[PDB]
């Protein structure tokens, strides 16, 4: 049954996508802020993919930490056989609902997984941060201001759909972040964070550690 | 073969010469040796005929082949790496008989300074590449003694057509000593080609400027 | 059960067809025009292929985006073999019959999309444009005039089989378009609007964007 | 059940080939005349194969485009190979007989096709033209007079069981043809019509344009 | 049935490891030690991996046994590749949720194991000891204090929530340990007992004999 | 049914260990002693493997056969890569779990084996002789004693369970283990014997043949 | 070896002759050096008889085999893109002994001008290709005393048969000079072949056209 | 060329000259010769340009991309052994002709000693490395020069500001007697490069510090 074939296949993994933990992005002032759920010390949920392009997802940890190293290795040597500022994430972007595509056909199991990548402006140039979101189906779509992604998505979603300040602060997107993430529920500074800052000369990503992070987190 | 390549204020000029040579033995007389690989980039090529003209050619389709895919030409940087990239994959062919090396001019679209958008990369037989500015370079049998006139004339660049001048004039200097290169041919009423690029894009300059310019250099240096 | 097999595999892509949004071409005094309703701003559903022939599809983005790189990959390389001048967009439709024809039967799952390929003569000449539409199973056919793909096509396409202006104006057939879109349905300047300008000199396309489009946009 | 599953195969195929047009291709005079219902202008049933063999196939057009591309690549090869006069048109009978035999065992979906190979005396040289038809199941016969095929065969092929004249003129065959066609139904010069004339020094092909048919075109 | 087939999956995977003997893992003072039930004299289920990282696992023994020399592979060539202090076991414990990962899909069965990789801080460095389970679907979790597996993990991890002296001795972690396990059932100097010990110069590892063992055992 | 289906190897493979003959091995003050019926007189059930270790399988000939050669493969290869002395039988136990392991997986059809793996300290050396039997799903253990396999094993094993002299002789041992033999059932001197002389200074193999066999034999 | 092409008001003419030598010593006498590529394409070939023959040979099909394919024949473009490629893929043959260069010539039944269709494309040992445009051209061992002759022999060139009389007596002129290219033979009755192509088509010249052509030449020099 | 490399007790400082020559040749003035591979690394890079350029670049790429997958960036010792592999990965190529030796200078935030984490590594054509520690280092057509001048002129060594001196100091002295090193360009005003490293990271010294630097050296040697 080709057609039920696929139903089951979405099922199992829109299944194991609530089970998993709790990721968000969205687009404020600096650039882009990225916040989530994340108990482990080691085991994160976010990181860097290239000089303005970022990566996050929720899910099974093997699953997208493979997606996310495949990432890194088409950014490098795409950047190299070019020039670095020929690399998009609106690229990787493709090239996951590409490959989370092939899986949902291919592979036995789906993977169990759901995507971010956000690109933030170069340097001295002034641009619309940008986030996309890749489903296990091999989906994209692009949303204009914020991503949520993990677990029940409603609550926490519709707590941003008023939520969000469009031009916000580090420290006041932060706020209007984990805020609305327990909204789908606590939230203490153990978790994961970190922003794509389009500030920075280069390398626009920078992981806020424990005590700096302290010093912008909500009051629950 | 000579193809010079110049950087005024608006933007950059390229022109080379259409002689072609075979031992000492003339088997060509209207080569076109300098080609509008896209809206902002002339490329012009020295050495081995028929890689020359399948340098050009292919590098045209590889850049808006990048475009068609990815929605967005190649960055400048992007476009000089790909050009080295491909003259070091004929480094094998290079050292039995088949060297070719091609001179990049360019308008960057995204320079800081509009008026410094002009760009000049010169190549290497090992696919090493140095964006030039100095505002002039050449490649060829006679790039030795266009550079050198091309050095004193340099100061007369003001604009677009004073750049031209200064262009054709060293390319008359080239053919001037170096019998490989070839000046205009009043007789066959053939003159080197050019190419300019500015903000507008990249354009053909068209033969009568030239064969104009060039008359001008005849009957002063005569 | 090979028959009733092949006949799930028609369903299954078919209703991904239906459940995706809308596109239309068709051909005007200028060349081709190509209107599709997209709210992203970078999800592309038409694209160009080579000097004078264009592509546009509906479906699920990642699979028909595919087809069009391959597209543009065939395009680009039988020009070098050969001449420029030496590439269809019959072939195109050709290549991309054969295609999902594979795929309808090799693939697990079929392509869940619908394809438009269209060729508007070169400069100087004058030909009547030609636009080709292939269906997932690896059908094609070639309508003179107009070609109407994804969601309900009917209230789409039958608003057309009347205000189809023969040789109309540019801002004319968008007008005609926009408002034989809304049929089967707004339409704002919020879509993805492209042309095959026969009157360019090598390469026939051109987007409009979003401010020189309006000045022909049509009022509902 | 390998003999029930034979029998959906078969099936398949020969309802595809029902609902696809209809081709028919006929001895006369001049050699063989070949004409099939065709409203596009560039997917062409009816081709050239050799010197002096020719194709027409009806069904699924990616399909048999498909196997005629091959039967010009196997002519060229045979002929560089030996020499041009070594291509018989009963060789490309066979190696269609093999490829459809093999498909119709070896790839999931059978092919949706009925070939005709026809094949016309050398130049000088009189010898009864050829024809062969080669079904989708990969089995052949050579009609002596005549060959329908696409559609509903019965009252098309009966028509010409009588109309059929032994030694017929060109615009006189294809009178009979274009007549005979239309009994399994209009017939207008927006069609497919090209001979092989037997009269032709090398190349025994010619196809009939839109004027030059009119000519000779029956009135209904 | 795709997702049912995940569960069957599971369920033989799953019993494997419960009818299976039990291992623990627990961080304490001089770093982590390795305590499990093992009659066999030669056939280990803790092992050292590279200088500072550790392996302990329950379950069919040719099977981690194999996981573990695939370890000691990875490791020893990751090693000599960059650096001996680039390794991680963090790593490690990635590769393991990748390989048993893919086993729980394309291995025909899966997997009867479960996995712990512990590494603690280089000779003069202190750093908390770290802590890896790794299940046989490729799930990875990162435990604190301690780690339990094989048999039933309750009445022994329940044991130990109460039992685990977070900064314990050598010899009283074992007490705590030996105890621990006796819970889900005895515990003579007849089993396996290894430690990372965080005090050695370069390799942590060290192996608990059988007389030496005894000046520590816990009376029961 | 991936469960159920391993049940049913499982049972395939049991059944005709149950079927074929019984073979015995067990430690004395000599070394090991291998005892199996075997009414062939060229069809061994019992081998050498390399200089101090040995090899024993009941089972289907030609599968055990396959092992056994495999071993002696590897045995010599691993010795000549390091040294003979590296060789350890514990190794050929664990690449025979591993092959089975594989083979109950990836094979069709399970093998019908048994084995048993014997080392037997080098010459001036004393240590305790080794015994390891690994079964047909790759399961591996290491008895201190003695190992039973094909056929009725609780007779022949329980006999064994008393009649064990710990420190027995060569005559002693082969008395206790026909006898031991003959419980689960007349073994005459038509069967199979030979023994790891830990008293021989390379080579530890040695068969016992007919008239020195009578010498030691059981009388019944 | 002498093959050569001209360009007249309606079309192209493209003659050689027929020695074939092997050393010093006359091997062939007969042999056909210009083909009929195609319905607007003749092409000549010099060099290593076994390589010509076959570039020749498999060259039609090449073109023919597009045509059958695609439904419609190659841009002249396209023809010569192709011809060249088989060229480059012969460099390595041709590097040990076994050389063929080829000489294409044409009618473009889509130039824009139909009185300057007639197209001379010259190809070179690596795969490179010069258009000609300056109405006449040579290959071979006596290309060089052809191209010369033909150089003041070609004011006269009016039409066709006006052409076609220069060919005939450039090929005279290069067997004048190359021991290897071989003038008419009386004695034995064996000419230059020719083909000569314009918007009908490509057709071979009778022998008696040029055997006539031949005599005249004969006397008037004589 | 030259590429010079110092030890002071903050960190490291390495510089070098900006002439390319090909034969005798001046071919390149401005050449960036030392790159700031991470951001405790500086990575300076002797021979042949096109391979230098590309091992600068690869390099650079490597290490970041080792940091984004592990989380970490490598040891010390780890970014060593790459470096080596890489040139060793050259030994083919550099046999023919393209030969190129690199020099590696950093800061490891891990020694124990913070005024003694500067490290100089020097390569080896077959991809040894020999970690210095004796203050300094050189490579290239001049680096026998430096290493001399640079010997006497090491007490002066006493912070950052005061070792960069010495560096640009043995560059002069260099380009004093290899010709192929080139000095500073008053007349053009192109000064030789430099980087320094501290715990803080690597950071590109200003061309004025340099060409105040220079005139000094100039003046007191004038
Ligand atoms: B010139 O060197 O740029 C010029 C090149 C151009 C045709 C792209 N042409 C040449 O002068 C070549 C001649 C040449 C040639 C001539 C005739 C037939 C075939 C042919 C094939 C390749 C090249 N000669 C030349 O001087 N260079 C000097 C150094 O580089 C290689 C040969
Ligand atoms: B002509 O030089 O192009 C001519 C060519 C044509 C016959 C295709 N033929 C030749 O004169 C060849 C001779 C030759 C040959 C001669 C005899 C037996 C076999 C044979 C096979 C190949 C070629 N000679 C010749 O002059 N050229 C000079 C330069 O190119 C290679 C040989
Ligand atoms: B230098 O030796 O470090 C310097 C290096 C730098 C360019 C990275 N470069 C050179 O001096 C080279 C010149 C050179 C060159 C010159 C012109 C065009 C292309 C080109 C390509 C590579 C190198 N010359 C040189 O002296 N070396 C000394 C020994 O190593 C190879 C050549």
């Amino acid at each position: 049954s080709p057609e039920q074939a696929m139903r089951e296949r979405s099922e199992l993994a829109r299944k194991g996508i609530a089970r998993a933990k709790s990721v968000v992005a969205l687009a404020y002032a600096g650039g882009v802020l990225f916040v989530a759920e994340n108990p482990s010390r080691s085991l994160q949920k976010i990181s860097e993919l290239y000089d303005r392009v970022g990566f996050a997802a929720a899910g099974k940890f093997n699953e997208f930490d493979n997606l996310r190293r495949g990432g890194i290795q088409f950014a490098d040597t795409r950047g190299y056989a070019y020039d670095r500022r020929d690399v998009t994430g609106r690229q990787l972007a493709n090239v996951y609902a590409q490959t989370l595509g092939t899986i949902f056909t291919e592979q036995a199991k789906p993977y169990e997984v759901e995507l971010c990548v956000a690109e933030v402006a170069h340097y001295g140039e002034t641009k619309r941060p940008e986030l996309y979101r890749i489903t296990y189906d091999g989906s994209i779509a692009d949303e204009p201001h914020f991503v949520v992604m993990g677990g029940t998505t409603e609550p926490i979603a519709n707590a941003l759909k008023e939520s969000y300040a469009e031009n916000a602060s580090l420290t006041d997107a932060l706020r209007i972040a984990v805020a609305a993430l327990r909204a789908g529920s606590l939230g203490v500074a153990s978790l994961e964070v970190a922003v794509l800052d389009a500030n920075r000369p280069r390398r626009a990503f920078r992981r806020i550690t424990g005590s700096a992070l302290q010093a912008l987190l909500v009051d629950q | 073969t000579t193809i010079v390549a110049l950087k005024y204020p608006g933007g950059v000029v390229m022109a080379g010469d259409r002689r072609s040579t075979q031992g000492n033995m003339i088997s060509g007389r209207d080569v076109r040796k300098v080609y509008i690989t896209d809206d902002y980039t002339a490329t012009g090529i020295a050495g081995t005929a028929a890689v020359a003209v399948e340098f050009a050619r292919l590098y045209a389709v590889e850049l808006e082949h990048y475009e068609k895919l990815e929605g967005v030409p190649l960055t400048f940087a992007g476009k000089i790496n790909r050009l080295a990239i491909m003259v070091r994959g004929n480094l094998a062919a290079a050292m039995q008989g088949l060297l070719a090396l091609p001179l990049l001019a360019g308008y960057d679209i995204h320079a800081s300074d509009p008026q410094s958008a002009g760009r000049i990369v010169s190549f290497d037989a090992a696919g090493g590449w140095n964006i030039e500015e100095e505002g002039y370079q050449a490649v060829g049998s006679g790039s030795l003694f266009a550079k050198s006139s091309m050095k004193k004339l340099y100061s007369q660049v003001t604009d677009g057509d004073s750049g031209l001048r200064v262009a054709v004039e060293a390319l008359y200097d080239a053919a001037d000593d170096d019998s490989a290169t070839g000046g205009p041919d009043l007789v066959r009423g053939i003159f080197p080609t050019a190419v300019i690029i500015d903000a507008d894009g990249a354009v053909d300059v068209p033969e009568s400027r030239i064969a104009e310019l060039a008359r001008a250099i005849i009957e002063s240096r005569s």
